[PDB]
């Protein structure tokens, strides 16, 4: 009685702390399964066996300017937001 | 310093003296006084003399001074030499700074750290306005930080490796009061970038994806994206901008703005790929491909294929389990063949921090209890190598179908709760140390009370331990 | 050397904003040095966040007799390390004799905006005629010749700053003994190189400037918030 | 709901096929496979405590070496005629998932319940009387006699 | 696209009406065109000179949280 109801109170704390961090940590997990799925050019997982040969193929036989053009893109909007934080 | 200006000024042949009263008005801190009456009759400014002042602008802390310098030209990277920064941090860096470098390195390295430990060793024996950021933001300068960082060409990049170092440095536990001081500046850069990227995300969407991308010809060595994630900065991933880019990643071709059901009803009905149900924004063999390449179907469809798995497994294990295998035990094991390729395709493209993952250790120790389960099994004519194989292939059973938690983390309602779920162990451990005690006093009184020495151990450990274990489930020792 | 102060930056990104909101051309002098520089930086800014709708022009009105580097073509050069700009999207060079001779742009100008100051558009809100605003920030005879030949020509429409050299003589006093007073306490160290046989044309110049003070406005100190340069222009 | 039976269902699973094949050997009858996988490890879940895995209270009398009656299957025996599974395997495996439904599994469901009903209360008097538009607009558009008598009408 | 995946009586409404008038209430109508552009200021002067101005308000409100909900360019969300 005292040992499992004293549990279930840490849990009810536990869960309201927590919950409006969770959503944030549930969306940043979201970044390493989108790496591990968007990386390899990826097939069917059972016939991916078959892919994984065509790496077997590989083994059988073995300063931009768009660059700083969108670095100067970012300044601009740099120069707005500290207009903004020094008109606060 | 206004009393020493009237008189220096005043002498009538030192009026031509611009560098001296410049270097009084510098060495204190009357920047509106050389603002009026130095740089403002527009008469004699050379742009390149400013070099000494420069130097000692930034060796004694004087950033309004460097801020004036700038908006009146000089360039940087013209000004840093490699003599500039092998006298910065040579003689002008710090000892207790360099102490605590070395304790970070020693008890909390990291991949930026090490970066930093390495140029930090260069230049103690190109990229040079963030080897100035570092020596500033090391330094906890704070104000110095900010004029150059406004002056930077990849600002958010600047912004979150900085984070990184100073979230690095905050854990260093003597001198408590660097590690306030470096907490603070941390939060001030990470703040920093969030709205920087905020602003860039909220005029245009293509462009800050542009940006969210580049590794600036190795600023650490990084990308944007990548520092934010090593700093564990989920507040710069939780916002709208990465996640719209990530979900539109996740969709793939598919549009975004279609519900769920038409995705996986075209799923199940394969060449129903071909029909006006989906949307595909973001001649009919590109439908069939921008369907079948898409993460979120060859995601489904994996999880499809391992639910089969665990089927044929439970189907194998349960109700055709012979001394030779028969067919499905062969289809299972060329099954468990392909999970081994994909488990070793993913370490080879990872390396060490692949056994960094709980998951990838127990998943590891999976295939090696199936395999060890096959050399059991295939002792034939003989039952006790034949009943250890089964046993082994159930205990695995439990391991795989385990797993089938960790693949659902990706869903929009349960994910976020099984992302809750491990935050509860400090709890159960506290609930298990407890009991475990209590079990245990309990337990021997009673044995002892009762009883009159017990000499076999099994029968030691199922009064002590297991009964009282029970009693947790309301059953009341007999 | 030119004094850029965060007000006067901040000013001048406003006035490029208001010539890409309006479709204007800006006239200037085109080379490297100062104010021009400066210019062309924020209409390279401009140019590269949106990209699109109706991209400004800038028109650089240089001597010939200064340029450094000189190339004749027919065949793109390229000009390389006075020195002109890397950002103006048109530049228009006088032809004259020698090189020490400054000031030469200044006739061919001025007729170009008395030119556009007659010619008639009449797709506009100014009952045609093309609207034309002159702006004086700095300082020099060149700026005072060019502010007369304006309020001398028709449609001059000058606008000064409350800060300067010449936009704080003309801007305080909005006879010789004031002018004297004015122009001796606003340029303190560069009177003492002159002759006062054109001091007094100066005195002149500026009574002819104050003739007519309806074609002639200015920017205040308080009056320094958001949307200023629309309100004078 | 759905969460809390999510996670009982793979524990369930987990449990149940490895206790199956751990006792017995190639049970043919499909209800039997069902009563053994799924339903007695359901039963845990209000307390009830799997009763075939101690060997010293497990009696031949309920078994049929043979499917041939209602009753389950024999654990597979030795060659001396005894039960061939070690109860230093299973023991512990029923302790571990009676922790893991019978107590975790529903006072995180507790918690839960409370979280929710704290987040819904400002909200749910709002939403109650947002729900009687559409009873009064049911009970006052027909010119409505007794329910009874409604037919005649 | 939110009248092909979130359909809706009022959205049906303004469908035929913005094409009608692509090929009698008027200021509603004017008030539609400035509330779909999110105008925003000009919605605010013509709802001050309408008759039915609560009803004005509530349709104004269910158009846009309709608009709200479509995918491509959150900003305009
Ligand atoms: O790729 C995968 N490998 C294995 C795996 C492979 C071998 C051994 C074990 N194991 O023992 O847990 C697991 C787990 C499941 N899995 C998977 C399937 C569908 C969607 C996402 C996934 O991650
Ligand atoms: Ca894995």
């Amino acid at each position: 009685i005292l040992l499992v109801n004293l549990l279930v109170a840490m849990f009810g704390y536990t869960v309201g702390i927590v919950q409006e961090n969770n959503d944030q940590v549930w969306k940043f997990q979201r970044y390493f399964l989108v790496q591990e799925y968007c990386n390899r050019l990826n097939i069917p997982f059972p016939f991916v066996v078959f892919a994984y040969f065509y790496m077997v193929v590989k083994k059988c036989f073995k300063f931009r300017n768009e660059d700083n053009e969108t670095l100067a893109w970012e300044g601009v909007m740099k120069e707005n937001y500290l207009v903004k934080i020094n008109t606060k | 310093s206004y009393a020493l200006y009237k008189a220096f000024s005043t002498n009538e042949q030192d009026k031509d003296n611009w560098n001296g009263q410049l270097k009084l008005l510098l060495e204190w801190n009357q920047l509106d006084l050389a603002s009026d009456e130095i740089f403002t009759n527009d008469r004699r400014w050379e742009s390149a003399d400013l070099q000494e002042v420069m130097f000692t602008a930034l060796i004694k802390d004087r950033p309004k001074f460097v801020r004036l310098f700038l908006e009146n030209g000089l360039n940087l990277q013209k000004f840093l030499t490699n003599e500039v920064l092998t006298e910065l941090f040579s003689t002008h860096f710090s000892t207790l700074v360099y102490r605590n470098l070395q304790i970070a390195k020693n008890s909390y390295n990291d991949a930026l750290l090490t970066f930093v430990w390495k140029l930090v060793a260069n230049f103690r024996r190109r990229h040079p306005l963030q080897a100035l950021f570092i020596w500033a933001i090391l330094q906890n300068k704070k104000e110095l930080s900010k004029v150059i960082w406004e002056q930077t060409k990849g600002c958010t990049l600047a912004a979150l490796g900085a984070s990184k170092l100073l979230k690095t440095l905050a854990k260093v536990k003597n001198d408590i009061n660097a590690a306030g001081e470096s907490e603070e500046l941390a939060n001030e850069y990470e703040t920093r970038a969030v709205e920087l990227f905020t602003e860039c995300y909220s005029n245009d969407e293509d462009l800050a994806e542009q940006l969210l991308v580049y590794s600036c010809e190795a600023w650490g060595g990084s990308n944007c994206l990548e520092l934010a994630v090593e700093a564990t900065d989920q507040h710069f991933i939780a916002q709208p901008g990465v996640q719209n880019f990530l979900s539109k990643q996740w969709y793939g071709e598919i549009s975004r703005d279609t519900k769920n059901w038409k995705i996986i009803l075209c799923l199940f009905i394969i060449p129903l790929v071909g029909c006006g149900l989906v949307s595909f924004r973001k001649k009919l063999l590109w439908y069939y491909v921008a369907f079948f390449t898409s993460p979120f179907v060859v995601f489904s469809w994996n999880v499809v294929f391992y639910i089969a798995f665990l089927l044929l497994f439970a189907y194998v294990l349960l109700m055709d389990f012979h001394s030779v295998p028969h067919t499905p035990e062969l289809i299972l094991y060329a099954l468990v063949f392909v999970l081994f390729c994909d488990e070793v395709r993913q370490w080879y493209m990872n390396g060490v921090n692949y056994f960094t993952d709980l998951w990838n250790v127990m998943d590891t120790l999976g295939l090696f209890y199936f395999i060890a389960g096959i050399v059991f099994r295939l002792h034939s004519s003989n039952k006790s190598s034949l009943y250890s194989g089964r046993v082994i292939f159930c205990l695995d059973y439990i391991i795989f179908t385990l797993r089938l938690i960790h693949i659902f983390t990706v869903s929009r309602n349960l994910g976020p709760k099984i992302i809750m779920l491990q935050r509860m162990l400090i709890d159960v451990f506290f609930f298990l140390f407890l009991f475990a005690v209590w079990m245990v006093a309990f337990g021997v009184a009673r044995q002892g009370i009762l009883r009159q020495n017990e000499q076999r151990w099994r029968w030691i450990f199922r009064s002590v331990i297991y009964e009282p274990y029970l009693a947790m489930f309301g059953q009341v020792p007999s | 050397n030119f004094a850029l102060k965060p007000r006067m930056r901040k000013i001048f990104s406003r006035l490029i904003y208001i010539a890409q909101s309006k479709g204007a051309w800006i006239l200037t002098g085109g080379t490297h040095y100062g104010l021009m520089k400066y210019i062309g930086e924020v209409v390279r800014d401009n140019t590269i966040s949106r990209n699109s709708e109706e991209n400004i022009v800038a028109i650089g009105i240089a001597a010939w007799g200064m340029v450094s580097n000189r190339d004749t073509l027919i065949d793109e050069g390229h000009f390389s390390a006075y020195i002109l700009d890397n950002n103006h999207t048109h530049l228009l060079l006088v032809d004259n004799g020698c090189h020490g001779h400054p000031t030469v742009e200044a006739k061919l100008r001025n007729q170009l905006e008395k030119y556009i100051s007659e010619r008639t558009s009449q797709d506009s809100n100014y009952g045609g005629k093309i609207p034309i605003v002159c702006f004086a920030q700095g300082g020099g005879r060149e700026t005072l010749k060019a502010i007369n030949t304006s309020v001398k020509s028709k449609i001059p429409c000058v606008v000064v700053e409350g800060s300067g050299q010449i936009a704080d003589v003309i801007a305080s006093l909005v006879t010789s003994s004031m002018v004297k007073e004015k122009l001796v306490r606003f340029l303190p160290r560069t009177v003492s190189r002159l002759p006062e046989e054109e001091i007094e044309s100066w005195i002149k110049w500026l009574k002819e400037i104050l003739e007519s003070s309806h074609l002639l406005t200015v920017i205040k100190m308080e009056e320094a918030g958001d949307e200023i340069v629309s309100n004078a222009i | 709901v759905f969460f809390f039976l999510f996670l009982f269902a793979v524990w369930m699973v987990a449990f149940g096929v490895a206790r199956q094949g751990i006792l017995r050997q190639n049970e043919q009858r499909w209800r039997w496979i069902f009563r053994s996988v799924i339903y007695e490890p359901y039963l845990a879940m209000f307390g009830q405590v799997p009763s075939d895995v101690d060997s010293t209270t497990y009696d031949f009398s309920h078994c049929t070496f043979s499917g041939n009656e209602s009753k389950p299957l024999c654990v597979e025996l030795d060659e001396h005629n005894l039960p061939r599974f070690p109860e230093w395997i299973t023991i512990p495996l029923v302790c571990i998932y009676m922790l893991s439904t019978n107590i975790l599994l529903v006072n995180l469901l507790v918690a839960m319940f409370g979280y929710t009903v704290g987040i819904v209360q400002e909200n749910n008097d709002q939403v109650w009387k947002f729900q009687r538009y559409f009873l009064v607009q049911e009970y006052c558009n027909r010119l409505n006699i007794p329910f009874p008598f409604v037919v005649f009408a």
